RNA sequence: GAUAAACGCUGAAAGCAUCUAAGCGUGAAGCCCCCCUCAAGAUGAGAUUUCCCAUUUCUUCGGAAAGUAAGAUCCCUGAAA
RNA sequence: UUGGCACCUCGAUGUCGGCUCGUCGCAUCCUGGGGCUGUAGUCGGUCCCAAGGGUUGGGCUGUUCGCCCAUUAAAGCGGCAC
């Protein structure tokens, strides 16, 4: 079970062997440090703890600088845990390169959905309209809130709210190619996220 | 209950250890109802007379009688497969059956308990634990059980099985 | 006029011990609710808390008379619609039984603020080891 | 199985039983298989 | 993983029988996990790593006031929000 | 459900059907597990367990309902001021 963080570079298509067109999502994940190990005895858990891409000084805190120097390393931007991984593999201020993966491996991508603003029933939850015509002044509206009895309105009676900036998982998302020199995986279909997004690629717990 | 020779017998709280030559069992009994171990010849005592107590009272002589028997002689379950293409094979530990089924069904022989085949249309469970035996043998005969039409399947070996049209 | 009223911090709270092992859930419980109430004491003042604090040790080993392990169901609800979700006390006891007693005993107190603050009072435990010997308590009998 | 709330014998083979503190009657013939 | 209905094994009460009383096993789209998300205001406020340090003034001890540290903000340029 | 009664509301508890949004019960329509079968097989029937999810587009009728066309694994029955 290997991870990796990058950003989305952005989508293309690739050419298989085969002559099949498949489209791709293209992450960058240049600079990946370990920065710490956690242990059952020390914190509860084994997870090992991921640095990515480099910061600028000044964008750093003596808190930030403090955590990286036992690693060796520059503050970075995304720090994320990785769970259910050897951490007999992994040393503190190793780098994790994208070669970890494979061509045909299996991973999961987690990342943030993009945001869209405030968003009504139609949108957020795929409600239907009510006519537009035959004299309806009913169109994009939640829907009764429930029966007269209970006196309230039921908890999950969906209405309109701030729609994305979630965080989604993507299972089963194929590696297609791995390009260490330029430190590029291109995943097939689509990853959560607008373009720079932090995409965190795991080895798919299915 | 008279142990056999070669059998030992003993009682460190309320369960009973009977090691013998073919094997070594451990059972847990009611601590209420009290065992007499002697040279030859173990003797189970009732201390009240209830309705939950008589039962226990009996329950121990026979598994006690059952752990002892067990560990001296032993326990065979003899299966029969009657059927066309209905066959048996032991190809190493495991049991394998065809038994109409599109995939063989193979079974595991649990620690204490030992599976084998004189021929292809019949199966003998062996142990010492007569409850495993029990539930091997059941299991066995739990893949294809005895079908009132023709009479195929697996039965057990003295087993009426009822018949139909 | 003249009837004695307990001050906050003025009756000495004092730390107990109980062993739970083989005891009746409701029986330890009762028992315990009179201990964090302070009603073994004089000084029992009703608008206080001059009650004891309450270590249960071995709450793994609580006695369940009957079919209570199997039939005595505890009730949550999240408060979304069909949000009731059931444990039996057999398996409660199992997992969480820290959690069992910690109900059981919630029950038995004063459903007030005081109530609240007695409940913090009772510090319940599977096994024989708590973490508390720096208030060295003391074994309490039933 | 029938699940009645008179569970009689149907037969002179059917037995009448008590498990997990239902009555039945069990008998070689399966049709007279009853539960209370 | 534990169960329902159900099928059993071992088994006495009741020298037999018996799925049951003690005791084992098998067994559902269900139950609890597993999967996804939120989640320590979980006031029961949890854990790990890293940073700052023990200043000054008066004050009855209690504490109060003031400049600061690490750090955060106001303000400004903005968008992937 | 058809009713009985007249207990709240006549200084107003203001409406049948449809639409939108569901949620609950289980007396289960489908899918899962099982017993019996006039269970050879296939296709079925019936009862037990089971409420996790699912459970449709039209024509005619204001019509709930119904009838019909064509589908579907199925086109469940009820409650929530019908
Ligand atoms: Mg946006
Ligand atoms: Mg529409
Ligand atoms: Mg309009
Ligand atoms: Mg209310
Ligand atoms: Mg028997
Ligand atoms: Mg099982
Ligand atoms: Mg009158
Ligand atoms: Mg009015
Ligand atoms: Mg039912
Ligand atoms: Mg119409
Ligand atoms: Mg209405
Ligand atoms: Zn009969």
């Amino acid at each position: 079970t290997k991870g990796i963080l990058g950003r989305k570079v952005g989508m293309t298509q690739v050419f298989t062997e085969n002559g099949e067109l498949i489209p791709v999502t293209v992450i960058e994940a240049a600079q990946n440090v370990v920065l710490q190990k956690k242990t059952v005895e020390t914190d509860g858990y084994e997870a090992v703890q991921i640095g990515f891409e480099d910061k600028r000084a000044i964008l750093s805190n003596k808190p930030e600088q403090g955590h990286v120097a036992k690693a060796n390393t520059t503050p970075k931007r995304f720090i994320r845990e990785f769970r259910d991984v050897n951490l007999d593999e992994y040393e503190i201020g190793a780098e994790v390169k994208v070669d970890v993966f494979a061509e045909g491996d299996i991973i999961d991508a987690t990342g943030v959905s993009k945001g869209k603003g405030f968003q009504g029933v139609i949108k957020r939850h795929g409600q239907s309209r009510g006519p537009m015509a035959h004299g309806s002044r009913y169109h994009r509206r939640p829907g009764s809130m429930g029966p007269v009895a209970p006196n309230r309105v039921f908890k999950n009676k969906l209405l309109p709210g701030r729609m994305g900036g979630e965080q989604i998982t993507i299972q089963n998302l194929e590696i297609v190619k791995v390009d260490v020199e330029k430190n590029v995986l291109l995943v097939k279909g689509n990853v959560p996220g607008a373009k720079k997004a932090l995409v965190q690629i795991k080895t798919a717990t299915k | 209950i008279v142990i056999p020779a070669g059998v030992t017998v003993t009682l460190n709280g309320s369960t009973a250890t009977v090691k013998g030559p073919k094997g070594e069992l451990v059972k847990e009994f009611n601590p209420e109802i009290t065992i007499k171990i002697e040279g030859n010849e173990i003797n189970v005592s009732r201390p009240t007379d209830n309705k939950n107590h008589r039962a226990l009272h009996g329950t121990t002589r026979a598994i006690l009688n059952n752990m002892v028997v067990g560990v001296s002689e032993g326990y065979e379950k003899k299966l029969e497969l009657i059927g066309v293409g209905y066959r048996a094979q032991k190809q190493g530990d495991k049991l394998v059956l065809n038994v109409g089924y599109s995939h063989p069904v193979e079974f595991v022989a649990p620690k204490g308990v030992d599976i084998e085949v004189p021929a292809n249309t019949q199966v003998i469970v062996k142990g010492y634990n007569k409850e495993h035996v029990g539930e091997l043998a059941a299991n066995i005969r739990a893949v294809r059980p005895p079908e009132p039409y023709k009479g195929k399947g697996i039965r057990y070996e003295g087993e009426h099985v009822r018949r139909k049209e | 006029r003249t009837t004695y009223m307990a001050k906050p911090g003025e009756v000495e709270r004092k730390w107990y011990v109980i062993d739970a092992t083989g005891v009746s859930l409701g029986r330890l419980s009762s028992e315990v609710a009179s201990i964090l109430r302070g009603k073994n004491k004089p000084q029992f003042t009703p608008h206080i808390d001059t009650g004891d604090f309450v270590i249960i040790i071995n709450a793994g080993k609580i006695g369940l008379t009957g079919k209570k392990a199997t039939d005595k169901i505890y009730y949550r609800h999240s408060q979304y619609p069909g949000g009731l979700k059931s444990r039996t006390a057999g398996e409660m006891r199992t997992n969480n039984p820290e959690k069992l007693l910690e109900l059981s005993i919630k029950g038995m107190l004063p459903k007030n603020s005081l109530g609240r603050q007695l409940f913090k009072k009772l510090h319940v435990y599977g096994g024989s080891e708590h973490e508390h010997a720096a208030q060295q308590p003391e074994v309490y009998e039933l | 199985m029938k699940v009645r709330p008179s569970v009689k014998p149907m037969c002179e083979k059917c037995k009448v039983i008590r498990r997990k503190g239902k009555v039945m009657v069990i008998c070689e013939n399966p049709k007279h298989k009853q539960k209370q």
